[PDB]
């Protein structure tokens, strides 16, 4: 049946792109904390 | 009871949230490039 | 000619770009890891 | 007709995803050239 399969790659498509949200999620907080590593050093430098 | 009710809704899911993610990679981008800028002008302030 | 003949195949083209550019955005945590690690350590090799 | 809005939505989810993938390349190539840019100032430290 093509409206199960459907059904199913609809399903596991949102089901990946809430995979890939959570992996940019991490991304940001990666860049923030890396970024306030950063300051000290930076400041050091003036 | 109809099977698209559930599918068009998908559908109509999947796209809105591959957009409000799509804006997300957007500031994740300016992030990583203030943090380029932030790396540069830590070498070029030792350089 | 009927139509879920190109609906299928653009929900089957959809999901596998999905996964594909799910590894990548896995890569990209790995990356993002490494250059954290790498400026945590200049910071502490200034301490 | 559902099946032209389908379609629609899926063209569309297909091109706006392809704008994702392009974001993410751009942040592959920033994080690569932000950590080589680090490379001199680490050596610097030892």
């Amino acid at each position: 049946s093509t409206m199960e399969q459907l059904s199913q790659y609809l399903q596991e498509a949102l089901h990946r792109e809430q995979m890939l949200e959570q992996k940019l999620a991490t991304l940001q907080r990666l860049l923030a904390i890396t970024q306030e590593a950063s300051d000290t050093s930076w400041q050091a430098l003036i | 009871t109809m099977a698209i009710e559930k599918i068009l809704t998908d559908a109509k899911t999947l796209l809105e949230r591959l957009r409000e993610h799509d804006a997300a990679a957007e500031s994740l981008v300016d992030q990583s490039a203030a943090l380029h800028r932030r790396v540069a002008a830590m070498r070029e302030a030792g350089t």
